RNA sequence: CACAAGCGGUGGAGCAUGUGGUUUAAUUCGAAGCAACGCGAAGAACCUUACCAGGUCUUGACAUCCUUUGACCACUCUAGAGAUAGAGCUUUCCCUUCGGGGACAAAGUGACAGGUGGUGCAUGGUUGUCGCAACCCUUAUUGUUAGUUGCCAUCAUUUAGUUGGGCACUCUAGCGAGACUGCCGGUGACAAACCGGAGGAAGGUGGGGAUGACGUCAAAUCAUCAUGCCCCUUAUGACCUGGGCUACACACGUGCUACAAUGGGAAGUACAACGAGUCGCUAGACCGCGAGGUCAUGCAAAUCUCUUAAAGCUUCUCUCAGUUCGGAUUGCAGGCUGCAACUCGCCUGCAUGAAGCCGGAAUCGCUAGUAAUCGCGGAUCAGCACGCCGCGGUGAAUACGU
């Protein structure tokens, strides 16, 4: 079930400590960055294609 | 390694006595990279040596080193499924390596209330042909010059 | 005999020998010895019979005796005889605080 | 001194280009513009697992640098205000003029 | 540690206030295992849902600071 | 006055040293070098350039140091003192050059790699 | 999985970001607005063969530019289609938008165009061996240092999957100053999905 | 670093955590020699949540169409564990040529929706494992351009780099230089290459990163996402409260703390770097033994704060003991976040004071600022780290040989 849960995520929560983040492309609930609102492996996918401005591969 | 022999790891002679041997002795006492503690220990031990029935810490230390270092070590080897042991000579750096190693190891196991009361006492006992370090040397010389039997044509 | 309950050891300072009575830890010994004015001086108990009675009369104001073991015992006793989830565990030799029993009972169950 | 700029960007090429634009069009009509002083270039770091299901022990790391540049203007004139608040190029560079 | 007043639920406290008059009934059936045992719960018989059933628990006096969940376990070992 | 200035770097620490004729002494950050680096004997590492060249006095040394640890910012002080001595007379660039005392030590802290416990220490393994 | 994305290895070295704006404290909203935009305008792209799209933005206006190979069939008769693009994009972004349409030259030398075209033959029951061959033939005639193609999946609409491609000229991948291009598309004939990849080397 | 030479471990003890096994109403699903087992999970009290027990709905929690049409609400009060139902002010034309279109509740109305259900042996995509060099990044030296919020050498001044002054020095960051067997000696087929020297901050791919060919294991993943075929459809779909995911006769892996004097305790004195901050980081003053609390202050940041680092050094103790070592377990009293800490959080104080005196067979990591040891920051996040990613401080032993 992953189409009712995205709907249930966007309605206002029943208590303060009941809201939680999800990805915005997919609905992945684990390991989302809250500066981009993207999950672990949409970040690595849109960093290539140079769409996220800023981000690039790091080496030092 | 496999390619061939390697360098020798130059050391920096300590400034107090200007003697690279005291540097290696400081490096062997030190544990966990706490070097100032090792330095304090060696200097207190030498103060204890000179103050009590001493002449100079370098002299008695060199003599103790001379009395402990080995001159005939054996190597246990494998041939084709049966293993033995054979004596061989001993190159110089290995000699001082072994000497320092034994002295520190057997001072660490003394049983007094300070590493200095152990180190000074042990290298004094060593500069007078006594102490488990000298007995370790003689165990080595006795293992050699006996196990030359199955070493005579190795 | 010695100064409280039984047998405060010899040869040690008072701030440490006073630990040996059930109910006196380390800061409690400090506070007791400070409400009177007794120091250690130096690594021995060479007190006076005024110092012993001094440090004896003040311990009476605490629960340092087999009057404390009674309290602890009857506490666990009240626990195990109502419901009780904590007492149920007290009766099995199992951790009574929530401890994910995979190894954490070798202390609690040997 | 009662007028000063701040410019942030992700590319020092565009950054220096626009800084020279403003400095040139400022000293053309006035004088005494303090140089484009460089600031210490913040950096961030993002580590991510590069596989969808397993294998934690192989990762890929990203970053995002943010270059900074400072310009202070000394003794403006009723023409510098005009000739400054009008030039606007380019797109992805932050400009923030505080008195 | 709710030193800003202990915690009951309104439904539970409503029911107990309503029966506070006369001799009491065993039908106080609430889920509510987070509530503490106020000193007025004595003598009643609360039914505490343990995830599967409604266990009854008789409130003596020694149980007066604990919670209602401490008297209805959930695991079923041996 | 006349003075001589040099800059010394070692392992995240940078020092700014000043040579000034005097009677032989060194103060760092408005304190005495006996108290600032009172460890045991690092001072006998600091006074080495005077020991090898321009033997051996007399200059008061004033330094400004910041960064690193107590053992890094003494090798840095030594570096700086040597450079300043070089500045006094260029004829010293041989005796100093023979005994090190003129080069920067480029031994920095190696960076940590992912999947490893440290820069090079790996996790514990089990063939089965 | 043992190759890096060739236009993510090179971003920030010799090529630029396809999204050039700087914002802080309004960054998530902007990124998802760009995603929405770009995921919408794949409507006309279904026929008009667009390749890239560059989003810039100002105080409250959003400057857009799209690279296509069909200028008239994307703007209208006298300008009756860009009108609709703007009046539709305003309904999403709630801002002012200004499309500045570019036109692409030499369209056979573009990774997305080539691969998307030679992934439309596979749907019309065409054999793959000559689709890729004619693709690299009409990519070399435009003048290119090298090209490489690859199709994957259930080939011929058959059983267990395999893969095969063809190469022409050199395509150096490890050279950072190389200016290579890349794209990955999909299609079906009747069975599952297929993956078509294409690399073109165009000097540096 | 495959053995050999070494240094420190694991296996013994307590605790944290993952897995098997058993148990259960459920202990959700995936990973299985190297290449599964602090792995997906970079955050299980409710949520997350797929699992279980009770209470509920059926064109539907979510999308399009067509018609009546059209502006939908939110707020208050009783019943209820809530889901929901019953009553109260009312969802009320924003285009008008008098003739239409956007948002939307209900209904009808069925096309239809919905599935973390199966098949990684039907697939795309994304990884693991065996495992050219240069162009790019960072670190080691310096010229020049620019001196604020950085810096203070030549001057007065105060609590002080603070305020007048200055951009010398350090620093920050744009653009350039510099390392090429490039010179000098020997070996060697005079060749490639190797050994030694000069000069220089650096010498022989200076140190480290990114970069992973053709292929191998029908290796991993329908549970990130897509998707061919099969299956469910008043239920395998959907809403709510409470419970597992944390159960414990045991077995295996990865870690943390110790078994003390190179130590434990009390007082004083020092020295970093990477990063984070607006309803966030908290200066300062006071109250509390403490964790903390109150009034208040600067800062959207080289300006203020998190942030006086810990090992270190100097004094005074303690004396080889299951102990002034060790800190498991239990009793009582508090604090903080949160609607709420029983199952099942972190922290504080007083009391208690377990095993453990260096660990067999066997087995692991590492070639230099490395091993060993010591702290600091942040992603995720109300709260919650012995795990993960980075940063710097002190700083070794050895490599005869295949
Ligand atoms: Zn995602």
């Amino acid at each position: 079930a992953k189409k009712s849960m995205i709907a249930k995520n966007k309605r206002p929560a029943k208590h303060s400590t009941q809201a939680y983040t999800r990805c915005e492309r997919c609905g992945r609930p684990h390991s989302v960055y809250r500066k981009f609102h993207l999950c672990r492996i949409c970040f690595r996918e849109l960093a290539y294609k140079g769409q996220i401005p800023g981000v690039k591969k790091a080496s030092w | 390694p496999r390619k061939g022999p390697v360098a020798k790891r130059d050391v920096l002679p300590d400034p107090i006595y200007n003697s690279k041997l005291v540097t290696r002795l400081i490096n062997r006492v030190m544990v966990d990279g706490k070097r100032g503690i090792a330095a304090n220990i060696i200097y207190n031990s030498f103060d204890i040596i000179k103050e009590s029935t001493g002449n100079d810490p370098l002299e008695v230390f060199e003599q103790a080193m001379k009395n402990v270092m080995p001159v005939l070590e054996v190597k246990a080897r494998r041939v084709g499924g049966s293993n033995y042991q054979v004596p061989v000579e001993v190159r110089p750096e290995r000699r001082t390596t072994l000497g320092l190693r034994w002295v520190v190891n057997y001072a660490r196991l003394r049983g007094e209330h300070t590493m200095e009361e152990r180190l000074a006492k042990e290298i004094m006992d060593a500069a007078n042909n006594t102490g488990a370090s000298v007995k370790k040397r003689e165990d080595t010389h006795k293992m050699a010059d006996a196990n030359r039997a199955f070493a005579h044509y190795r | 005999a010695r100064i409280a309950g039984v047998d405060i050891p010899r040869d040690k300072r008072v701030v440490v020998s006073l630990t040996y009575i059930y109910g006196i830890g380390n800061t409690t010994a400090k506070k007791v010895l400070a409400n009177v004015g007794v120091s250690e001086d130096v690594r021995v108990r060479d007190l006076t019979n005024e110092q012993t009675d001094a440090i004896r009369a003040e311990i009476d104001k605490l629960k340092v005796e087999g009057d404390l073991r009674r309290e602890v015992n009857l506490n666990i006793k009240r626990l195990m005889e109502i419901g009780s989830y904590r007492g149920i565990r007290h009766r099995r030799g199992l951790p009574t605080r929530g401890q994910n029993t995979k190894n954490n009972a070798r202390t609690r169950k040997g | 001194q009662k007028i000063r700029i701040r410019l942030k960007a992700y590319e020092h090429r565009i950054l220096d280009q626009s800084a020279d634009k403003i400095v040139e069009t400022a000293k053309r009509t006035g004088a005494d513009v303090s140089g484009p002083i460089p600031l210490p270039t913040e950096r961030s770091l993002y580590t991510v697992i590069r596989a969808t299901h397993k294998y934690k022990d192989s990762r890929e790391q990203f970053e995002m640098r943010t270059h900074k540049r400072l310009i202070d203007i000394v003794n403006p004139t009723p023409k510098t205000v005009d000739a400054l608040m009008k030039l606007d190029l380019p797109s992805g560079v932050n400009i923030e003029i505080k008195l | 540690s709710l030193k800003k007043g202990p915690f009951v639920d309104d439904h539970l406290m409503k029911k107990v206030e309503a029966q506070q008059g006369a001799e009491k009934k065993k039908v106080i059936k609430t889920w509510s295992r987070r509530s503490t045992i106020f000193p007025s719960f004595v003598g009643f018989t609360i039914a505490v849902y343990d995830g599967r059933k409604h266990v009854p628990v008789y409130i003596q006096e020694d149980m007066v600071g604990h919670k209602l969940g401490e008297f209805a376990p959930t695991r079923t070992y041996r | 006055q006349v003075q001589y200035s040099g800059t010394g770097r070692r392992k995240n620490a940078v020092a700014r040293v000043r040579l000034v004729p005097g009677t032989g002494k060194i103060t760092v950050n408005k304190k005495d070098v006996e108290e600032y680096i009172p460890h045991a004997d690092l001072r006998e590492v600091i006074n080495q350039p005077f020991g090898v060249t321009e033997t051996k006095g007399a200059y008061d040394v004033i330094v400004n140091v910041n960064g690193g640890g107590y053992a890094g910012q003494s090798g840095a002080i030594r570096h700086g003192i040597a450079r300043a001595l070089l500045q006094v007379d260029p004829d010293f660039r041989s005796a100093l050059k023979r005994a090190g005392l003129l080069t920067r030590d480029a031994r920095m802290v190696e960076r940590k790699k992912p999947g490893l416990k440290k820069a090079r220490k790996a996790s514990q393994f089990s063939k089965r | 999985g043992q190759k890096v994305h060739p236009i993510g290895m090179r971003v920030g070295i010799i090529r630029d970001w396809d999204a050039k704006w700087y914002a802080e404290k309004e960054y998530a909203e902007f990124l998802h607005e760009d995603l929405r935009i770009r995921k919408f305008i794949a409507t006309k792209l279904a026929d008009a063969a667009v390749s890239t799209i560059e989003i810039e933005r100002a105080a409250n206006r959003v400057n857009i530019s799209i690279h296509t190979a069909k200028p008239g069939m994307v703007i209208g008769k006298g300008g009756s289609e860009v009108e609709n693009l703007r009046k539709e994009l305003n309904k999403l972004t709630g801002k002012r938008v200004h499309i500045n349409i570019v036109e692409i030259k030499k369209p056979d030398l573009d990774a997305k165009l080539v691969g998307e075209g030679i992934a439309r033959q596979l749907e019309n029951r065409v054999a793959f061996r000559r689709a890729q061959k004619q693709a690299i033939q009409r990519a070399m005639r435009a003048g290119a240092k090298g090209i490489k193609t690859q199709v994957s999946g259930r080939l011929n609409g058959a059983d267990i999957a395999r893969s095969e491609g063809y190469s022409e000229g050199t395509v150096p991948l490890h050279t950072l100053r190389a200016d290579i291009d890349y794209a990955w598309e999909e299609a079906d004939t009747t069975y599952g999905k297929l993956g078509v990849k294409v690399w073109i080397y165009r000097g540096e």
